[PDB]
Parts: C-alpha cells; structure tokens; sequence
DNA sequence: TTTTTTTTTTTTT
C-alpha cells in the first residue's frame, strides 16, 4: 500500500519528517493511519535534527512501535537522494489524493442540486489540475 | 507446505512501473523475462505488453486490457478492475531495477529449487538409468543454470569503460620489467623478437609437409615452456604413443642421438648424460601428457578444465595434430567439421586464457609451384584455419627439396599470419640426429 | 516416506567371503569401505575388520567374534549367531567382486542423494547466501561425487607415471613378451589384450554391413568359448537354419573347404578330419542352438532360463540378430520396438549374470562417405542401441572396397565403444573358404 | 523417431 511505504521511508530517515507540509487542515479519517503521521511530523519539528532512535524512543511503549520498526526493516534503500525523491512523489501522491476527494466531493454536490457555471468551471478546473499530476 | 520463493510486492510493483513509464521498458526486459514471473497473471501480462511494446505502439490501461481481450486473457488475469489497482498501487518507476532484479533472482532460486527436486527424483528412480547418467544429468543442470547466469552485462558498452581497462594494462605491462616476451618465452631468441612469446588467448597453428618438422619443433616448444615456467603445460599427441614421444623428448634434452634410445639399450656412457634430466622433469612435474587417439573437441575441453581447476591455471596446450579430432556429429561433410574443430580450439584458448598450439597438414598442390614454400592457402581441408589463426609458422627446409641446396641443416621458420605484428622469416638450425632445433648462431639472413 | 537405496544381500554376501577368504579383502577394501553400506551394524564389522587387518590377524568367525566381545559389538552385531549367518549368505568367496561393486553403487547412490538433499535445504533457506555460493556449493559438490570414484580411463597422465612406464616397458620388450590376457578367452589373444574376454553382465554388439562375416566371427567366438571353458552355451539363429549353422562350424573348426561340405565332394582325407571334430563335439556336449523365427524378448529369457536351471548356469548367449525379434505390443514405433528388445537383453543379461552377444546392421549412409568405416552412429534404427551397448565391435574389410588394396584377406575389428579398458582396431585375418577368423600374424601394423 | 528418393547451391581434394 501506499502507507507502508510512507511510514517506512520516515522512520529509516527521520530527517525527512522536517520538510513535510502541515496534514492538520485536512481531516486524517481519510486516509488509514493518517493520524499519527502528522504526529511524527510535529514530534520532528518540535526536536530538529534526531536520529532514527531518538524518533522511535518517543514511541518505545506505544502499540505502533512494531508496524514502525516492521516497516523501517522493510525496503531497505542505502540511496539517500532516492528516499528522499520516493518520499516527495508519496506525499504528491496524497495531495492529488486530497483533490480528487474534493472533486468526489464536488462531483456528489453536481448529483444532488445541479451545478452552475461558477460551480462547473471550479470543479472542472480541479480535474485539469488532478489530471496534471 | 514450502512456498517457492518469490515476491509479490517485487512484481506488483514491476508492472506499476512499467505501466506509468514506458522508456525503462529495456532496463526491465534486459533484467526479466514473462517465464520468471511467479504467478500466471503477471506472465500473461507480461507477454501480453511485451507484444505492444514489439509493436511500436504505447503502453496505456486502455491498450493493455484490450490487447488482454482480443486474446482472451483479460478475465483469466483478474480483470479491467485489476489492471486498474496494479497501476494506481505503485507510486513511481523510480526503483523498479532493484525490484527486477529481485523478481529475477528469485526465479532463478526457483528454478535451482526445481533442479534439485529433479535429481532427488532421479536418484530415487533410477528407472534404467546408471549411476553415469545422474552424474550427468546433475553436471548438465549446473551447467545449464551457470551459462545463463553467465551474460548477464554482455551488452554495448561506452568507450569510457573500454579506455579505462585497456590503459590500466598497459600501465601494468609498461611497469612490470619483462623487457619483451609478454608470453611464454619460445626458448628462441631470434623467434621471440618477432612473436614476444605465445600470447594467451591466441591459436598459433605449426604446419608442413609430411614428416618434416612438425611433431619435432613442436616439442621444443613444449620443453621450452615447461622448463621456463611453473604452470602444467598439456599434450595431446592424438598421432602416436606417448612412449615414443618422451623418448624423443629425452634425446633432445640430452643431445644424445636416438639410435639406441629406440631400441632401449641403458649405455653407461649416454645413461649418466641423461641420468638427472628425469631427475628434473620428476621434481618439477610439470608436463601432464595424454594421447587417447581420436579424440573430441568436448573430451578436450573437459580435460583441459580439469587441470586447469586442480593445479592451477595452465601454462601451454599442444595438439598434434588438427585434422585427427572428430566432431561425430559433422560427419557428412569433413568441411564443416574442421571449420568446428578450428572454431571449438579458439574458445577453449579464451576461456582458458592459455595459448594453444595445433598442428596441420598441407596440400599437395605446394608441389606444382616452382617455389616450394607453403602459403596460407596451402593448408588441408582448409578455409576456417585461417581465419581464426592469430598466428601461423611453417617450416622449411630447402635441403630436402633440392639436394644442391645452401640450407643443409638450417630449416626456416616462415611466418605466414600474424594478426598484431609484424610478418617475416628466421632461421634456425636442424639437429635431426637429436631431434632438436637450436638457434641459428651462425651468419643469419635479413628478411627482404 | 522413501526408503534410500541400498542392497542387504550384497552387504551380507561381502561379509561372509570376507571371513572366508582374506587375501582378497584388499580388493573390496579397495572398492567399497566400511561407510559404504547403508546399516550401521555392518559398517561397525567392517570397521572390526580393517582394524584386524591393520594389525595383521587373521579375519574369520572366531577372530571376528573374539574382537566384537572384547570391543563389547558383539552384541550389537547379534553376536555369533549372525555372525555365521553373514558367511551362510554367501555362497563363495570368488564372487565378492560383484557383490562389492553394487555396494559401492549403491553408496554413490546414497551420497547422491544425501547432496540433492542438502541442495534442496540451501536453496528453501537461503539464510542470506548469495546465489554464487549456492551455485558454487552445487558445482564442489558435483566435483566431489564424480572424482571420489578412482576407477581408471578418468584423465590424462602425469610425467612421473609416463617416464616409469616408458623405462620399465623398454627393459621388459628386449627379454620377454609377458602377455597378461587375463580375461574370458575369446580365443584370440590380440583380441583379449584390448578387452580382458568377455565380461559378464554386459551387452555385447557386432556390427557391419551384409556379408562382411558378422555372423562368422560370432560363430567363431561361440566355438572358442565351448572349448575353454566347461558351462553351456546357448545360441538364437533367427535367419538360418541349425543345418546350415552346423555346416559352416564343421567347416571352421576341421579346416576344410567349404565348398566341398555343402556340395558333398568330400574325399578320405576330409573324412577324417570331420570324423575327429565330432568326437570332440559331442564329448563336451554343451552348445544348444535354436532356430526358431521371429521370436520376442520374453521368449528368448523364459527358453534361456529353463537352460540354465537345468544344466546349473550359462556361459555365454548369441542372437542373430537384434533386428529380427519382434514385440507385438509396440508393434507400430519400429523405433520404440527395438528400444523395448534392446532394454530387455540387458535386463537378461545382467539378470543371469551372462554375457550377450546381439548382431546388428548398419545404414546405407556409410557408403555414401569417402571413408567407409562404421561408427557408432551407422547403427540402423538406432534409437537406444548405442546407449544400452556395454561394448561395440564394428568388422571392417578394406578388400571389399578397392580390389588392388594392400590389405587382401585382412579384417579390422573396430571397437566403437567400451565400459574399461580402451577403444582401438585389432587386425585377424579372414579365411572365408573355412568361415574362420585367424589371428594376424603377420608384420603387426602399427595402430594409429 | 527412423528409413528412402529427388532437386538446388556452396566448399574442398
Ligand atoms: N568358399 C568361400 N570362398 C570365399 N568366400 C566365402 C566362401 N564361403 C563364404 N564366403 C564368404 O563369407 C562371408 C560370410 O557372410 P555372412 O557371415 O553370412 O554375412 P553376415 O555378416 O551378413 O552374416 C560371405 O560374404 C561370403 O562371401
Ligand atoms: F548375410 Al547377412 F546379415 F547380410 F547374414
Ligand atoms: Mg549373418
């Protein structure tokens, strides 16, 4: 799935947590695990610079702590620039998953009281832009 | 219950990544094949794509799952909704030689796994088949499995890659004093000038008219290079026994005339001459010798193989002579089997990394020239000889053709083919009591 | 659940010769040794054994059992009671050379499978091995098995061997011959030396093209064996009568013409030498010859079988010829009918333990050749005859071919294949007027 | 799978 990856990525390099854009404006029911993701994120921000232990020993006594370790023994990448890279094209992944939501959404909003032209256009210029990437 | 090894996520994400880039298409195909696949479904997509890429034609959801259809595999592989999940599951193309390398090393583990269920199966059921025939079979597997691991970057490579091996040996050469002679040292001085020793990789071929000098100058050059180097140099005198050849061997080393060698008298005199030559041939044990008339070029390879993996690499071959070795299954036409035996002799010599000398024959159209002195053409059952030769010496001697002759006991070694060098002549005189020849000390001709 | 292979009766039969005889224990310790059985308790008496003959005692039941109490295994052995059961077993000592030989297949079979087996156990858990190591294990292992076999014929020969036997032949030629033959007489010593006689269990073949004296050699070699030796011999003549068979043996062994037996113009002379090989005949009383036609494999091995209950075994078997016999089954596949009739002469053959001579023919593509000597693929509808073949002579007869040969009434005998011992020509002579080979005595060519 | 008979092209002695 697309999580493991995700997961696995971050807790094999931390420093990856730092350049991540903040998850708290969408709500995490919509993607499975979604929560504790952020979560991560915020831990690294609120302690810049901290390796993989010092990542997971916030965690040791969580019920979590086994997927997380699963995971970072999992697709074990030496490639630095590549993780890096995979990371950047998972997390594009959700944004366009966010979209495509929103156009659900959207699309939902056309099946059950119509559409104008102000609400075509804006959902129509949503498809070009998930379409686009 | 054992489940054969493989990787579904390796696959799954294989042909992800095949469907969302199209260009790493040859970074896959040359790492992975539709049979390595694990599961059916991934094989019948595999070929299924493999028959739109052929065709020129893109790589799309659409494409394959109507390519599926016409050929009535879209249900049997899951479906149009599987196809979709297969494509949207893999992020990027990026990792995707890792995983095609992963997919290929585990059917390769697949197909060992099968091997050795093979000949367990075997060996439990004989069923007729002799202790031989497992051992064969067995070997064949390995051999099988081994030459297809085998080209594995055999492809075009870069010239930057080419340059940097080929500098790093000249380096290695330019520091290492050999001051000539890169090869087995011939024994000749004036031989080695021209030749730098017996390059390995190469197929030096020695050729005359019948009973002239082959069989003699060719143990020179195999006493030559045993006694100037520490690697087993072997010998495949196919013509004659191996008794008669030692015999001739020790008359050389020794200098004394055959006569009473043949007819096996220890004279006390000539004896104590010999008397310690035998004694350096035992401690140095470095001549494995082996006639077995009529021979393969697959029993050669074998033999050879097994010295080589035993003592140590090998330092020099001697075939004696070309036109003896069979191919049975060539049999109908004697041209093609000297164009196999010929091309068979030059593989092993690369394999190995080990000259190979060879003997052959000529033609009797040699005669009906005016000048008697062989050329390329003059060669028997001929044409592929040549080719593949990277070295060719006949010998010579104007004594035997003309009885007024100025070369009475100096034979001449005619270069006829060099591939890197130079061609020409060099003379050296004929010991035929000792069955010898010996650098020609005497007022030595300039080739023209 | 798969029982290993092994044979108890072999492992016995080998103990209780052992204990009867002992200057013949080096022979199987050679062969087979103590870790060659596939039971425990017999692996623990031979290891009692050795260390008897170590120490130089004498290996017999009271020996044996003095060892095994002291060292506490006699117990384990089931005391002396199986002790004299293992010697009960074997019928003699003489007969340990087989009996050693199927222990020591067996072993190789085990071993076998024992490396399969550890094969199978790398290859499920890899533990991290690379596919090189795997690969490279597999390929030691195969080495192991095929060169811890010894046996002989499995290289080329080193110098230090080469020189001894080049010396030592030398001294023994000038005083003495010292032929060995050493073998089941075929009658003909030249023949003995390159085939040590007929060897048991095999599966004989001779082979050339019609009227080349396919049948007269073989007859000749069934008139060797009766006189030196004293077990019958049994002969299948699916093409001529027992009347004209009969005829041609009164003419080979009495030396008379031909000509004159089957015309009738005999003479007083010719008479009497008749009259004196009849008296010999039917004093032996020990060849037994069928005529019957078109017969199958299953008829041939019940009619063999109630000879040799009756008379206590067979010394040899003779069938003119393989292509004549005739499977109704398989009786559409020409080509899976004589693979059938080929499988079950080497069942019977090693069944009786008894060696079988079965003639064959030859395409029409040898003809077509310049060189018109058979080999091994000229045999006709050859589709496992080569295969199952323990031993292949081809008769040869350069005077068939070119009247002005050199070679008039001299017959080559090409042996195409086997089992020990080498592969060469062996020249007789060829007195068609009395249906007889002779022994070449003339200026004994050189073999090349 | 094997044995048979007919064409046409090459290479060698
Ligand atoms: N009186 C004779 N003089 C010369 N040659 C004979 C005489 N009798 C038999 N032969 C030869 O002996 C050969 C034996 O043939 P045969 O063994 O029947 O052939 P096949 O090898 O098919 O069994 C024949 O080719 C025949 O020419
Ligand atoms: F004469 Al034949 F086989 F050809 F016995
Ligand atoms: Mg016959």
């Amino acid at each position: 799935t697309t999580m493991r990856i995700l997961i696995g990525l971050l807790v094999q390099n931390p420093e990856l947590a730092t350049l991540v854009p903040p998850l708290e404006n969408l709500d995490e029911n919509k993607l499975p695990g979604l929560g504790l993701f952020r979560e991560l994120v915020n831990t690294c921000l609120s302690q810049p610079g901290l390796t993989t232990g010092q990542l997971l020993e916030h965690y040791r006594g969580t019920n979590n702590a086994a997927t997380l370790e699963k995971l970072s023994m999992w697709d074990d990448i030496a490639d630095k620039n590549i993780a890096e890279q995979t990371f950047t094209d998972s997390l594009n992944h959700m944004f366009d998953s966010l979209l495509e939501l929103r156009q659900e959404e959207l699309i939902a909003r056309e099946r059950t009281h119509g559409l104008s032209n102000e609400e075509c256009l804006e959902l129509w210029t949503l498809n070009q832009e998930l379409a686009k990437k | 219950l054992k489940v054969p090894p493989h990787s579904i996520e390796a696959e799954q994400s294989v042909l992800g990544g095949l469907m969302l880039d199209n260009e790493r298409w040859d970074d896959v195909a040359e790492r992975v094949v539709a049979d390595d696949f694990y599961t059916r479904p991934h094989r019948h997509i595999f070929t299924e794509m493999a028959r739109l890429q052929e065709s020129g034609s893109p790589i799309d959801l659409i494409t394959l799952a109507e390519s599926l259809e016409r050929q009535g595999q879209l249900d049997s592989v899951g479906g149009c909704a599987y196809l979709a999940e297969l494509s949207k599951n893999t992020p990027s193309a990026a990792n995707i030689s890792a995983y095609a390398d992963i997919v290929r090393e585990r059917a390769v583990v697949r197909e060992m796994i099968s091997v050795a269920n093979e000949i367990a199966e075997a060996g439990f059921d004989p069923q007729g088949r002799t202790s031989e025939d497992l051992l064969d079979l067995a070997e064949s597997r390995v051999f099988k499995i081994a030459e297809s691991r085998a080209n594995k970057d055999e492809g075009p490579k870069n010239i930057a890659d080419v340059l940097d091996a080929t500098v790093a040996r000249i380096e290695q050469l330019f520091q290492q004093p050999h001051d000539g002679v890169t090869g087995v040292n011939t024994g000749y001085d004036d031989l080695n000038k021209k030749t730098a020793g017996l390059q390995p990789s190469d197929l030096i071929i020695v050729a005359a008219r019948p009973s002239m000098g082959k069989t003699t100058f060719a143990m020179n050059l195999v006493e030559n290079a045993a006694m100037l180097q520490d690697k087993p140099v072997l010998i495949f005198s196919l013509e004659m026994p191996s008794e008669q050849i030692m015999m001739r061997s020790l008359a050389s080393l020794s200098r004394v005339d055959q006569t009473k060698i043949r007819t096996g008298q220890l004279d006390d005199e000539d004896w104590a001459r010999i008397s310690g030559t035998m004694g350096i041939l035992l401690e140095k044990r470095n001549i494995y010798i082996d006639d077995s008339s009529g021979l393969t070029p697959t029993e050669v390879r074998s033999r050879a193989r097994r010295i080589a993996r035993e003592h140590g690499g090998i330092g020099l071959i001697m075939i004696d002579y070309l036109q003896l070795m069979r191919v049975p299954a060539l049999s109908d036409n004697r041209t093609l089997e000297i164009a196999e035996i010929s091309r068979s002799l030059k593989a092993l010599a690369k394999e190995l990394n080990v000259p190979v000398v060879a003997l052959s024959q000529l033609n009797r159209s040699l005669e009906q020239r005016a000048d008697k002195r062989p050329v390329n053409s003059d060669l028997r059952e001929s044409g592929s000889i040549e080719q593949d030769a990277d070295l060719i010496m006949f010998i010579y001697r104007d004594e035997v053709y003309h009885e007024n002759s100025d070369l009475k006991g100096i034979a001449e070694i005619i270069i006829g083919k060099q591939r890197n060098g130079p061609i020409g002549t060099v003379r050296l005189t004929f010991n035929g009591q000792w069955s010898r020849f010996d650098n020609y000390a005497g007022p030595q001709y300039d080739d023209e």
